[PDB]
């Protein structure tokens, strides 16, 4: 029914910007900084780029073209779209390359994203049939539950004191009747079992008489009633009596979308020493030194702490560029909030002095001088 | 004139305002892609073009087919267009058709990771040397940037220091 | 999107009588270049190589070492037309300047049917046999063979990817190994450094590919089979390329000044 | 003299249920292997490498420049071999003991078979991905999947060495390995059988695909010696 002008341009590309999601959540109760905003975790609008042909144009497909003076000249021509069109009559916009290259510096890394282990290092991947599901049945009970990760209802421990009010009484409190048909539902089912049971060898369960008197069966375990709450309300369990619920769940997919790889259990064969025993190591900066109870790293524009262990303990003015360490990533994850954690480790020697062969900085060759 | 409605006016409004009011359009993908790019944050991070070379692009989209089509890139609008087509036409829920789509995504996009690893360590083999790859090229410039830094902090510390001296007085030289 | 092209002559409904019979012509462009071309348009599917040519992606995605494998499918749709396009239906007679020519850099025509043929099977390898026309600013037009690899660019602006000589078999501890060692550090290192190693004139004139020759395994697996007991083979392939080459393209190609 | 060993369960004739045909298996082994044997003998004829098996081939002429045509017939008739040693006639079960390590490295199996084939589809160029068993720090039992390229050998031995046995065990950052399981991408073995691949139908992919389903998964706990925790 729609008119063919309405229907190229829901399938044209403008249309197909999705909405800005909203920024990665912090501290509520914190000071911030209004005048000035940094990088943030996570981008938030889309990267858009352009035909080196139309770059000299500034034609990036947008409302107006963009200027040639913060456009071109770079070697990857990206920018983001905050406001197609403000009320000064101007395509709000700004480089996008803070979060571009940020993904191709760790997609260049080459290591996968696993699911947090608490402290036998088991490192499974987060895109799995088993573990990646959203996707659910009235049937399944906690013992799936623990697999998901998209849950439906808020983690309790993380709400504010106000945001639980307002979950308790907007969204919980106009529940009861559609619960009370959820008990009756299990209690229609627990009365088929003796029947079948002794088959072998439904009732309509409509009575406000068992449902009343269930409920007042499980007062003395509210373990058990806790499992039917949150069956009803999809919230993520809290308590042991599991699903690394110790911080909550994550706010997206455990990987975020940033890198696809499964698995690290590969061996990049060198052409000439042959296959390595660990993977390339990788420069990293020295930020926050100790002397702050820890130090912080800069891994391929992302923040990390030091290995557990100079250039750590002091500051020194006279390195020209900062102080700059080889370091192996060990282990990536993707906490609740969306941050991006690595395990940053200790690179070894050799490995480093391997990796500058092919660049020219290694003082002494490997190669050939290499007398042992 | 009465401009178009793209979606149903509110019936409960008694004196109704903004009647010729040009209304918001809105699809049933708005709705998907805000749940996948949300989901898939820095999937917003790998760039994507929305300059149309000719507009008939939609010409030859057939999603029965796969993720893949001709044309547009794989990207989560491809996700999006063929999550509602086994949505509508197969009949699955938005979660059921959701992962059903999103796993193919996944699929395409490790073997793209695999080929940068495999293609430049299989270059070296037969005598293949590249440039400055990005994370060194990254670092460089940090560099020159730091010491910019650097140059501001030891003026701005030494400038500091002359109004900490500066509050007391001592002109007299005793 | 990229898409393919007919060959020069009908060779993919004929195919030459004597070199490869119309099926095998079909499995090796047909068919090939048509999988070449479909994972290609998957990877420039929404970048700026969308709508640029073979040759300008492989100059443009030589370096780059995150495009290596946008080259590789560049570079091989390039490769594998540039060879079947230089095949002639029947066989032509050498020109008089280009024998000629040939005898001042190689002896004989004898001496470079050989070589190449030599070269190719002495590779044990995919990639392609090349004729090139060397020509520095002050130095004549001279003319040299040059093997590559799986997928390598004789061109002069994709030096980064020629794949010459194998990392595995040709860099060890005797006097050559050490030797090979030191130029694919030499040049790893200067590339990544920047620093050129060998001067080129601008626009990349030095060297300019006239004849091809593809040894990959596709081509001839069928036609002439593996080649037990030297009947057939990659050798025979070679052999009877030798006798479909395009001498009177070859030497347009080679555009030779006037010395005679 | 080199001769033509016979295949594990006579797969000549009858060849594999669904991996390969019989004509296909001619030309990928029967064929191909004899190809490079008799090329092999030409090049050994009378000389310290006339008796030694081809693994010590391999070890010995390991980057020569001047031995390059005798590494290469020697390591493809050796890895090609290896590739038909590991293909069971119907598809065997995994034993428990080789089904928990793999659990332990990769998360599942069918992260495996994604790596394994999606490392061999997203090569280009003909080469074995393996599956070896390795030491490494706080894995005792590590296994990893391993891609060679033209004639590239996964044994250590085959790659340059320091001095001061003057030779190291292993090369720089280096480790010993253990050949398990091996995948041949070449041409000869999937090219007649299945095709080019276009428009996905057939090709490498299916080839890879029908692979995963008849492979000796008993043969391949016997050698990764699960048992021995330390290795040297």
């Amino acid at each position: 029914g729609v008119s063919p002008g309405g229907a190229l341009l829901r399938t044209s590309r403008m249309f197909s910007l999705p909405p800005v999601i909203p920024p990665p959540p912090g501290n509520k109760l914190q000071m911030i900084s209004e005048r000035a905003s940094a990088t943030e975790a996570y981008p938030t609008h889309q990267v858009l780029t352009t035909f080196e042909s139309s770059r000299s144009r500034g034609d990036w497909g947008l409302k107006r073209p963009l200027p040639l003076k913060s456009t071109t000249g770079t070697t990857y021509p990206m920018v983001k779209v905050k406001e197609m069109d403000s009320l000064e009559q101007i395509t709000d916009f700004t480089s996008g390359t803070q979060h571009g290259l940020t993904l191709k510096k760790f997609q260049a890394l080459n290591i996968p994203i696993s699911t947090p282990s608490e402290i036998r290092p088991v490192q499974r991947s987060v895109f799995e049939a088993d573990t990646d599901v959203t996707a659910f049945s009235p049937d399944e009970q906690i013992q799936e539950a623990e697999k998901r990760w998209k849950f439906s209802g808020p983690w309790l421990a993380g709400m504010t004191p106000g945001e639980f009010k307002e979950y308790l009484a907007k969204t919980v409190r106009p529940k009861r009747a559609e619960f009370r048909k959820f008990i009756q539902k299990k209690i229609a089912a627990q009365k088929t079992e003796a029947a079948n049971r002794e088959l072998q060898e439904k009732p309509e369960s409509i009575t406000d008489d068992e449902v009343t008197e269930y409920l007042r069966r499980l007062r003395n375990d509210n373990q058990v009633l806790y499992d039917l709450v949150g069956q009803f309300l999809d919230l993520a369990p809290l308590k042991p009596p599991s699903p690394y619920g110790g911080r909550g769940p994550p706010i997206t997919h455990p990987s975020a979308g940033i890198s696809y790889l499964r698995t690290a259990a590969y061996l990049n064969n060198h052409p000439i020493y042959g296959p390595q025993k660990s993977h390339p190591p990788v420069q990293a900066r020295v930020l926050k030194p100790r002397r702050g109870n820890d130090a912080k790293i800069g891994v391929a524009g992302f923040v990390a702490d030091g290995p557990l262990g100079s250039v750590m303990d002091k500051f020194d003015p006279s390195i020209e560029g900062g102080a700059k360490l080889w370091v192996n990533v060990d282990k990536a994850t993707v906490d609740s909030t969306g941050r991006v954690q690595l395990t940053v480790s200790d690179a070894k020697a050799t490995d480093v002095l391997i990796a500058k062969e092919l660049i020219g900085d290694a003082r002494e060759p490997i190669f050939g001088s290499a007398p042992k | 004139p009465y401009p178009i409605q793209h979606s149903p006016p509110n019936p409960r409004a008694r004196k109704p305002r903004n009647l010729f009011r040009p209304t918001k359009i809105v699809y049933p993908e708005d709705e998907l892609r805000r749940d996948f790019y949300r989901d898939h944050p820095w999937e917003l991070a790998r760039p994507r073009m929305i300059i149309e070379l000719d507009g008939k692009d939609a010409r030859f989209l057939d999603w029965s087919k796969g993720l893949r089509q001709r044309g547009i890139p794989l990207s989560g609008e491809s996700v999006v267009q063929r999550q509602l087509w086994l949505m509508e036409n197969q009949g699955m829920t938005k979660q059921e058709a959701y992962d059903k789509a999103r796993h193919e995504f996944y699929k395409l996009r490790q073997l793209e990771q695999m080929e940068r690893r495999i293609a430049v360590e299989e270059a070296r083999m037969v005598g293949g040397y590249f440039g400055k790859d990005l994370l060194t090229v990254g670092m460089e410039l940090e560099n020159k940037t730091y010491e910019s830094w650097k140059k501001w902090a030891t003026t701005e510390i030494a400038r500091q220091e002359s109004a900490r001296a500066s509050m007391y007085t001592n002109v007299v030289d005793n | 999107q990229h898409y393919l092209m007919p060959l020069r002559d009908n060779f993919e409904q004929e195919g030459i009588r004597n070199f490869l019979s119309p099926g095998s012509v079909n499995m090796a462009y047909t068919e090939y270049q048509t999988f070449i071309l479909e994972k290609l348009n998957a990877l420039v599917v929404g970048t700026d190589f969308e709508q640029k040519d073979t040759k300008s992606i492989v100059l443009a995605t030589a370096r780059d070492p995150e495009l290596a494998h946008v080259f590789n499918h560049a570079s091989m749709a390039h490769n594998n037309h540039f060879f079947f396009d230089h095949l002639s239906p029947v066989p032509v007679k050498m020109g008089d300047k280009l024998f000629y020519h040939i005898n001042e850099n190689f002896g004989s025509v004898d001496t470079l049917r050989d070589e190449m043929i030599g070269t190719a099977v002495s590779m044990f390898g995919p990639g392609f046999v090349w004729l090139v026309r060397t020509q520095l600013p002050g130095q004549p037009v001279a003319l040299r063979v040059m093997a590559t690899y799986l997928a390598g660019s004789p061109y002069p602006g994709a030096h980064w990817r020629r794949q010459e000589m194998d990392a595995q078999t040709s860099i060890g501890s005797s006097p050559q190994g050490l030797s090979n060692g030191q130029r694919f550090f030499e040049r790893s290192a200067a590339g990544f450094k920047g620093n050129k190693l060998e001067p080129t004139a601008p626009g990349g004139t030095d060297l300019i590919p006239i004849l091809c020759l593809n040894t990959w395994e596709y081509a001839w697996l069928r036609e002439y089979g593996t080649g037990v007991g030297g009947m057939g083979g990659k050798l025979a392939y070679a052999q009877s390329w030798w006798n479909m080459i395009d001498w009177a393209k070859v030497e347009e190609e080679a555009r030779l000044e006037t010395r005679i």
